[PDB]
C-alpha cells in the first residue's frame, strides 16, 4: 500500500475539473489580430452549400429524421408532419426578392434540422443521396477524399454555419422570437458547441434573454386561461427544461449567466409540478449537478447528499424499465439507450465520490462494476444496426472521465482487476465513431501521456525529506493545471484591449517530461 | 432460462430468474444466459445468501420509505436459527448483503449483531475500556480514582 | 464472546446501520450504591423503583457507562451524521455544573457529559477539516423536566457564557419558568425549531387566530423568521378556536402533527413557503374538500361520475388501499387541464405529504399526479383507508 | 412612451445582400479633413461624457490616421 | 469578445439612440454585461502587489463598471 494515498486522491478532483472538463472542451483561444474578420463575398462558400441541396434530396433527409431521430427533436415542435408544410413553403419562394422576418426565421429552423440529421446519419446511407464529385471541384483540403475520410465532419460544419448565416440576415437581435431558441436546441445535439465554445456560450445568453422576456413564471394552465394559450403554456414548459439541461452542459468560467436556478431534490425556483418525458431527462441532469458542484470546492460533500442520491437513483431505474420498448420503432429504442446511459453515468460518479473522500468498503469494486456496464452499453448497440447511437455527445464526456481516472489510479496503485479493465477500455476508444474528429484524437494523447508516466514513477526512487513526500511526478502534474489555468484567465486580455502594454537534478528530469510531452495543443 | 452468477472463488451457481428479484444489483444488469461476477463474496458464504432468499421469496417486506416500521419489526424465529453460525461469519454475510443490495437480509442480519450489544454483562464493560486506548495515560489514570471514591 | 476491536474493523457505512438499529439505548434497562449514588439520580429513576435489582444493575452500569469506547463511537458517527441517528441531545441541570444528558425511548437518563469533555471527543476526533467546529447546533434546550427554580439558575449560567448560541431548538410546555425564557431567543441566533405541547400554550405563542400582541409574553418579531419547522404533539383539536394559520411564520417549511384526535385541513391556513406536512398517530383526518369543485366543472352527476374513474406503482403498492385514476378518454384535453388546475388550488405550495397511523378519513382523498408519480405520497399503515383518487 | 416598440415580423422586410450599400455610402461621404474637425470639437465641448468610459482621445488621433490607411488595404 | 464592445456601447448611451430602438439597446446591454463579467473582478481598487500597469488598468475598469451599473438602472 501507500501512506499518503488518501491525500493524493483528493488532488485528482482538481485535475479532472481542469484538464478534462474545461481544458479539453470549454477553452479555445484565438488571437484576434491574426484571425481575419469575415467580410463581403466571404459568404460565397456558404452560398455554394445553399444550392448544393436539391428538391428531392432534402425530403429523404427529413424521412430519416422522423424515423430514427425521434428522441432528439422534441426540443423543437413535437410533430414533424407540420414541418413538412414549412419546408415546402421554404421552396415555394426562392426567386422572390422580398423577404419577411417571420419568413426568415422558418428558414433558419429548417436548415438547423438538416445539420442535426446529417450529423447522426450513417455513412452508407449518405453515399447514395449525395454526390462527392461536384463539391471538391470548387475547394477542398484534399483533392481526393471519400466519405470515410472525415468527409461527414466538414460537411456538417458548413451546414451549421449556413444556419447561423440566415439568422444574421434576419437581424435576430432586433426581432426576438421563440424560433431563435428552438433552432439553437436542435444544433445542441450536434457537437457544434464544442468546436466553438466562445460562439455557443454567448449565443446561449440570447436564448436565456429571449426566453425570460415572456415572463411566464408558471407553465400550468389556469382556469381563466384561454384554450389557445393554454396549449402554448404547456408547450413552453418543455422548452424550459430542455434549455436548462443544455445550459448546464455549457457551464464554465466563460459563461457567467446561468438559467438552472431550480432547487435540487431535497428532503427557491419552480419545481415539482409535472412529470413529462422532458422533465424526467432533466431530473437525471440535476442529480449530476449535486455531485459535480464539489469538484472545484475544497470542502467535502455531506454524507446525506451522497446517500440521498443513492436512494433517488434507485427510483429512476424503475421508471426507465417501466417504459415500453418496441423493436420495430427506433424512437423508443433510442430513448431507452439515452436514459439507460445517463443513469449508469451518475452511478459511476456517485461511488467514485465514496472512494475519494470517506473510503467506504467495496467501493472500488462498484466503480469497476459500473464502468463495465458502460462498456457493455457502447458495445451492445454497435453489434446490431445501431452504429449511429454512439454519436451523441454524452458518450464522449463519459468515456473521458472513465479512461482518465482508471489510468490515473493505475499508475499509483497496481491491481490485477484494474489492469485487465484498461486494455479493453483502450480498445473501445479506437472503435469510437470518427465523426468526433479532433476531440477523439486528443483523447488518445491524454491517456497515452499518463500511460508511461507510470514508467517514470517506478524509475525514480521515492525521496522523503519530511512528513510530506516529494516526487518529480507530482511537480509535473501540478504544472499541467497551472498552464491551463492562465489560458482560461481573461485578466491579462484586458491589458491587450486597454493600454499599449502586452498582455501578461530534480529539475532536469522534470524538464525532460515537459520537453517531450506538450499538452498545449488546445488552441489548435 | 435462468440467471447464473459466478462467485469470487470461481464457483458457478445458477438459481433462477426469480430469486434474483430480491437483489437490486441484478436488475441494473438485465436492462436489455447472462452472468454476473461477485468478487468480494466467497463461495461458501454466497450459498447461505441464495438459500435465504428462496424461503422469503413469498413474504412481502415493508417499504423502505418507512423508518419506524422496519426498526420496530421483531426478528423472525426462523431467521434467528439460520443466521447464528459464527460471530465472524455474520459480518461476512452482512457485507455480502450490502454488495448485492438485499436490504431485508441486511436488516435481519444486523438485528442479531445489534442485540449483542445489549447482551454483554456489566462486568464486560470493566475490561473493554482499555483495549482501544483512546484515553491518554494521565487521563486514563484520571478516570480511575473517582470510581473507588464512589465505591 | 464479543470483542469491540473486531467491530471497529467494520466499515463506517456498515457500522452506521448497526447503531441505527440499536436506537441508542445502550443500557437496555426496562446497598451503599443506593444510599449515596442513587439520590443524585433518584429523580430520573423514581419510576423504576419497583424493581430493586434493575436499579442495582443500572447502578453498576452507570459507573463506566458514560466512559465506554463503543458508546464513544456512537456519538462520533452521530456528529458525522448531524445527530439524526438517535435523537435530540439536550441541556440538563444537576449537581450544579449543567452537563449534557441523553434520554432514550424510555425517557430515562443514560449518559451525562459536560460541555468541555463532550467537545473534546466527538468534535476534535471527528472533524478532519476546519469546517465550523463551533457549529454544534444539534444540542437543544428543554424546560419540561426543569423546575422553575432550576431554569432561571441555568439560564443565568448560559447568559454569562456562550452556551446560548449553540442551542438549536427549545422545548415549550402564567408559568414563571416559561416567561423567563421568552426574553432569551433573541440572543439565540442559531435557534431554528420550536415545538410545543398541550392545548393551552399553543394559542399563546404559535397560533395567531385570536392572537393578542403581548410584549414579553409572546415570541418577538426578530425570532419569527429564524423558525422554519414547528412540531406539535398531545393535542385534541388543532383548530380549537375555529381557524388555524401560520402566515406570520413566513419561513415555515415543515409542520409535524402528532397524537391529535381530530384535524380538519380546511380550517388550517399555510404560509407562502410551506412545503412539507407530516402527520403521525393522528386519529381523525378531514382532507381538503376538493371533490365538488371537480363536479361543477364536469357538470356530471356523482353516480355517473362514479363510472368515470378507471382502476411504476408496483415498486410501492400497498394492499390496504387501491389506486384509481380519472379516465382520459372521456375528458377533453382542455377539460382535463382544468381538472388538474382545480386540484392544485388546494395544493398551493405543498411538496411532501405523509400519512401514518390514521383511523378514518371523512372524504375522498384527491392527490395530483405530479406528487404521486414522484413517490412523495406516503399512505403507510392506513388499513382503514378504502380508496385514493389520483388526478 | 420611451421603452415601448410595436413591430410586426410579416410586414417588416428582412435585411438582404446588396442592401447594405447605404451603410457604405455614408462612409464614403465623410472625408479625411472633415472628420478631424469633428474630433477637435469633442476636446472641450464633449467633456465629462467620453472621459467616463474611453478616457482621453489623444491616442484616438493615432487611430484615425491608421483608419484611413487601413481602408485601402483589402486585408482586415 | 473584447473590451471595446463595452466602450462603444457606452458612447451610444450618451445620445438618444437607446430610446429610439429599445429592443436593440437591451440586447446589446446584455452582451456588454456578458463580456464584462468574463473578467471576473470582485474589487476594483488598485493593488500594490500587482503590476503598476495592471493596477492602473483596474482603476480605469472601475469607472467603466459604474457606468454599466448606471445604464442598467436607466434602462430598467
Amino acid at each position: 500500500s501507500k501512506e499518503y494515498l488518501p491525500d493524493l486522491l483528493l488532488f485528482w478532483q482538481n485535475y479532472e475539473y481542469w484538464i478534462t472538463n474545461i481544458g479539453l472542451y470549454k477553452t479555445k483561444q484565438r488571437d484576434l489580430t491574426r484571425t481575419p474578420a469575415n467580410l463581403d463575398t466571404d459568404t460565397e462558400e456558404c452560398m455554394f452549400w445553399m444550392n448544393y441541396l436539391q428538391k428531392d434530396q432534402s425530403f429523404q433527409l427529413m424521412n430519416f429524421a422522423m424515423e430514427n431521430l425521434g428522441a432528439l427533436y422534441f426540443g423543437s415542435i413535437g410533430d414533424i408532419s407540420e414541418l413538412y408544410l414549412r419546408v415546402e413553403q421554404y421552396w415555394d419562394r426562392r426567386a422572390d426578392k422580398n423577404h419577411s422576418v417571420d419568413g426568415k426565421y422558418w428558414d433558419a429552423l429548417i436548415w438547423s434540422v438538416f445539420t442535426m440529421c446529417i450529423y447522426y446519419m450513417p455513412v452508407e446511407k449518405l453515399a447514395e443521396i449525395f454526390s462527392v464529385y461536384p463539391l471538391h471541384e470548387y475547394l477542398g483540403s484534399n483533392k481526393r477524399l471519400n466519405w470515410e475520410d472525415g468527409m461527414q465532419l466538414v460537411m456538417c460544419q458548413n451546414f451549421a454555419r449556413c444556419s447561423l448565416f440566415q439568422l444574421k440576415q434576419c437581424d435576430f437581435m432586433a426581432h426576438p422570437d421563440i424560433r431563435l431558441v428552438q433552432a439553437y436546441l436542435i444544433l445542441a445535439t450536434t457537437t457544434f458547441p464544442y468546436d466553438e465554445p466562445l460562439l455557443a456560450n454567448s449565443l446561449l445568453t440570447q436564448c436565456i434573454h429571449t426566453f425570460k422576456n415572456f415572463h411566464v413564471d408558471d407553465f400550468r394552465p389556469l382556469l381563466n386561461d384561454d384554450p389557445v394559450e393554454s396549449i402554448a403554456k404547456v408547450t413552453l414548459g418543455r422548452i424550459f427544461y430542455r434549455l436548462c439541461g443544455c445550459d448546464y452542459l455549457q457551464s464554465g468560467p466563460r459563461k457567467p449567466i446561468a438559467l438552472h436556478t431550480e432547487v435540487s431534490s431535497l428532503l427557491v425556483d419552480v419545481y415539482r409540478e409535472e412529470n413529462s418525458t422532458e422533465v424526467l431527462y432533466w431530473k437525471i441532469i440535476s442529480l449530476d449537478r449535486d455531485l459535480d458542484q464539489y469538484l472545484n470546492k475544497s470542502s467535502k460533500p455531506p454524507l446525506k447528499t451522497l446517500d440521498a442520491i443513492r436512494r433517488e437513483l434507485d427510483i429512476f431505474q424503475y421508471k426507465v424499465d417501466s417504459l415500453e420498448e418496441d423493436f420495430r420503432s427506433n424512437n423508443s429504442r433510442f430513448q431507452k439507450f439515452i436514459a439507460l446511459f445517463q443513469i449508469s453515468t451518475v452511478s459511476w460518479k456517485l461511488f467514485k465520490m465514496y472512494l475519494i473522500y470517506y473510503d467506504t468498503a467495496d467501493s472500488l469494486l462498484k466503480v469497476i462494476h459500473y464502468s463495465k456496464v458502460i462498456i457493455s452499453l457502447i458495445v451492445n448497440n454497435f453489434h446490431a444496426k445501431s452504429e449511429f447511437f454512439n454519436r451523441h455527445p454524452m458518450v464522449m464526456q463519459t468515456i473521458t472521465r472513465v479512461v482518465s481516472f482508471i489510468s490515473f489510479y493505475q499508475i499509483f496503485v497496481e491491481s490485477a482487476a484494474v489492469k485487465q479493465l484498461l486494455v479493453d477500455l483502450t480498445e473501445l476508444t479506437a472503435n469510437l465513431p470518427t465523426i468526433f474528429g479532433s476531440k477523439l484524437d486528443k483523447l488518445v494523447y491524454l491517456t497515452e501521456r499518463l500511460s508511461k508516466l507510470k514508467l517514470l514513477w517506478d524509475k525514480v526512487q521515492l525521496l522523503d525529506s519530511g512528513d510530506s513526500f516529494y516526487h518529480p511526478v507530482f511537480k509535473i502534474l501540478q504544472n499541467d493545471i497551472k498552464i491551463i489555468e492562465l489560458k482560461n484567465d481573461e485578466m491579462f486580455s484586458l491589458i491587450k484591449g486597454l493600454g499599449s502594454l502586452v498582455p501578461l537534478d530534480f529539475r532536469t528530469i522534470v524538464e525532460e517530461f515537459q520537453s517531450e510531452y506538450n499538452i498545449s495543443d488546445i488552441l489548435s | 432460462s435462468n440467471v447464473v452468477l459466478v462467485s469470487g472463488e470461481g464457483e458457478r451457481f445458477t438459481v433462477d430468474k426469480k430469486i434474483a428479484e430480491r437483489s437490486l444489483l441484478l436488475k441494473n444488469y438485465l436492462n436489455d444466459e447472462i452472468v454476473m461476477p461477485v468478487p468480494n463474496v466467497r463461495s461458501s458464504v454466497l450459498q447461505k445468501v441464495i438459500e435465504w432468499a428462496e424461503h422469503h421469496r413469498d413474504s412481502n417486506f415493508p417499504d423502505e420509505d418507512d423508518d419506524d416500521s422496519r426498526k420496530s419489526a421483531p426478528v423472525d424465529s426462523w431467521d434467528r436459527e439460520f443466521l447464528k453460525v459464527d460471530q465472524e461469519m455474520l459480518y461476512e454475510i452482512i457485507l455480502a448483503a450490502n454488495y448485492l443490495n438485499i436490504k431485508p437480509l441486511l436488516d435481519a442480519g444486523c438485528k442479531v449483531v445489534a442485540e449483542m450489544i445489549r447482551g454483554r454483562s456489566p462486568e464486560e464493560i470493566r475490561r473493554t475500556f482499555n483495549i482501544v486506548n483512546d484515553f491518554t495515560p494521565e487521563e486514563e489514570a484520571a478516570i480511575r480514582r473517582e470510581n473507588e471514591w464512589a465505591e | 464472546s464479543f470483542n469491540p476491536v473486531r467491530f471497529l474493523e467494520l466499515p463506517i457505512d456498515i457500522r452506521k446501520e448497526v447503531y441505527f438499529h440499536l436506537d441508542g439505548n445502550f443500557c437496555g434497562a426496562h446497598k451503599k450504591l443506593l444510599r449515596y449514588m442513587y439520590p443524585v439520580f433518584a429523580t430520573y429513576l423514581n419510576i423504576f423503583e419497583y424493581s430493586p435489582q434493575l436499579i442495582e444493575k443500572w447502578l453498576e452500569y452507570a459507573f463506566w457507562l458514560r466512559y465506554d469506547c463503543l458508546v464513544l463511537d456512537c456519538f462520533k458517527v452521530n456528529h458525522l451524521y448531524d445527530g439524526t441517528l438517535i435523537d435530540a441531545l439536550e441541556w440538563t441541570y444537576l449537581d450544579n455544573e449543567l452537563r449534557l444528558a441523553y434520554f432514550n425511548k424510555a425517557s430515562m437518563l443514560e449518559v451525562w457529559y459536560t460541555f468541555k469533555e463532550y467537545k473534546k471527543w466527538v468534535i476534535d476526533s471527528v472533524a478532519f477539516d476546519e469546517l465550523d467546529l463551533l457549529n454544534v447546533s444539534n444540542i437543544q434546550f428543554n424546560i419540561d423536566n426543569l423546575t422553575p427554580q432550576l431554569v432561571d439558575k441555568c439560564l443565568s449560567i448560559l447568559e454569562q457564557k456562550d452556551l446560548f448560541a449553540t442551542i438549536g431548538e427549545v422545548q415549550f410546555g402564567t408559568s414563571i419558568s416559561v416567561i423567563r425564557t421568552i426574553r432569551s431567543m433573541e440572543s439565540m441566533k442559531s435557534l431554528r425549531k420550536i415545538t410545543v405541547r398541550g392545548e393551552k400554550l399553543y394559542e399563546l405563542l404559535i397560533n395567531f387566530h385570536g392572537f393578542r400582541d403581548n410584549p414579553g409574553k409572546t415570541i418577538s418579531y426578530i425570532v419569527k423568521r429564524r423558525i422554519n419547522e414547528i412540531r406539535l404533539s398531545r393535542m385534541n383539536q388543532i383548530s380549537r378556536t375555529g381557524l388555524a394559520d401560520f402566515t406570520r411564520w413566513d419561513n415555515l417549511q415543515k409542520l409535524v402533527l402528532s397524537r391529535v384526535a381530530y384535524i380538519d385541513l380546511n380550517s388550517i391556513v399555510f404560509p407562502k413557503n410551506f412545503k412539507s406536512l407530516t402527520m403521525k398517530r393522528v386519529s381523525k383526518i378531514k382532507w381538503w374538500n376538493i371533490e365538488e369543485n371537480i363536479l361543477k366543472e364536469l357538470k356530471v352527476d356523482k353516480r355517473t361520475f362514479k363510472s368515470l374513474y378507471i382502476k411504476f406503482t408496483k415498486f410501492f403498492n400497498l394492499r390496504h388501499t387501491r389506486i384509481k385514476e380519472l379516465d382520459k378518454s372521456e375528458i377533453n384535453q382542455i377539460t382535463y387541464l382544468r381538472c388538474q388546475a382545480i386540484v392544485w388550488l388546494s395544493f398551493r405550495t405543498l411538496n411532501h405529504i405523509k400519512l401514518q397511523n390514521v383511523s378514518e378519513v371523512f372524504n375522498n382523498i384527491i392527490v395530483p399526479r405530479a406528487l404521486f408519480d414522484s413517490k412523495r405520497v406516503e399512505i403507510y399503515r392506513c388499513e382503514k383507508i378504502s380508496q385514493v383518487l389520483v388526478i
